[PDB]
């Protein structure tokens, strides 16, 4: 989940984008 | 020490200021 | 409205924080 | 909502989580 | 200035990115 | 009421993870 | 890399507090 | 309106980084 | 105390330095 | 070092939270 | 205190209360 | 820079004002 693609290196805000409603 | 759960505190800020009026769903599963 | 945008910002840390393993759905609108 | 809810007085920790998945 | 441009209406992110270096 | 002082906190925030790499000045008027 | 990430944003908040009227430059490189 | 808990949330901030190894007390009231 | 001083006008962090241990 | 700097940080925040009205004592030690 | 036990393992709520005033 | 000065050692209030304008 976000924790995994987000915690061990850095997501972009586009990557980011990807859990808003 | 306590590294995810600091990550998702700043993970949930950045999300809120991506989201918008959109809002988002944190689901840390 | 920036007061707004404010005061969420603040929500989803202290939902973060309450709602631990469960996560939580920010929905503004 | 909780903005209508908890923008405009303090809502304790158990009124926030009914925004608890 | 940034606060008397955005601490009204909300600036976006794109709006915000015009004061990056 | 501390309202800029707030505003220009989540401001800051709001610019680091906007310009990244790049960095970015506060300036204050 | 992460943890420089959650760093910096502490560091811009640092920065906006002590510096004050005098602004602040964030070059993170 | 909630500009009191927004403010507190923020000095407890300033006063972490203000105060070091010394901590704080924080006492509304 | 800190919320009438510090929250109706902007508190330095030399005056909040009073609050501490 | 950093990273209990940081943590730290977060903890306050937690207890600010947590403690409402009460208050609380944050004393490194 | 504190940092000891909440830096190295994550403390909920209930345990950060024992830390209220 | 900051980065390296201040995410390894805890940095100041004195070496953080080096970066303020
Ligand atoms: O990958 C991440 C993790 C935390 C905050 C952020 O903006 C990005
Ligand atoms: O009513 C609120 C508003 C913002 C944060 C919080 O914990 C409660
Ligand atoms: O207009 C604003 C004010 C503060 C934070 C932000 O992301 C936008
Ligand atoms: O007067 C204040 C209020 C909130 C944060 C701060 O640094 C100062
Ligand atoms: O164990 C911890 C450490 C930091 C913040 C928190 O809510 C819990
Ligand atoms: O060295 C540091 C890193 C982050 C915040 C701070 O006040 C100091
Ligand atoms: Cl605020
Ligand atoms: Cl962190
Ligand atoms: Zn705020
Ligand atoms: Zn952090």
């Amino acid at each position: 989940g976000i924790v995994e693609q987000c915690c061990t290196s850095i997501c972009s805000l586009y990557q980011l984008e990807n859990y808003c409603n | 020490f306590v590294n995810q759960h600091l990550c998702g505190s700043h993970l949930v800020e950045a999300l809120y200021l991506v989201c918008g009026e959109r809002g988002f769903f944190y689901t840390p599963k």
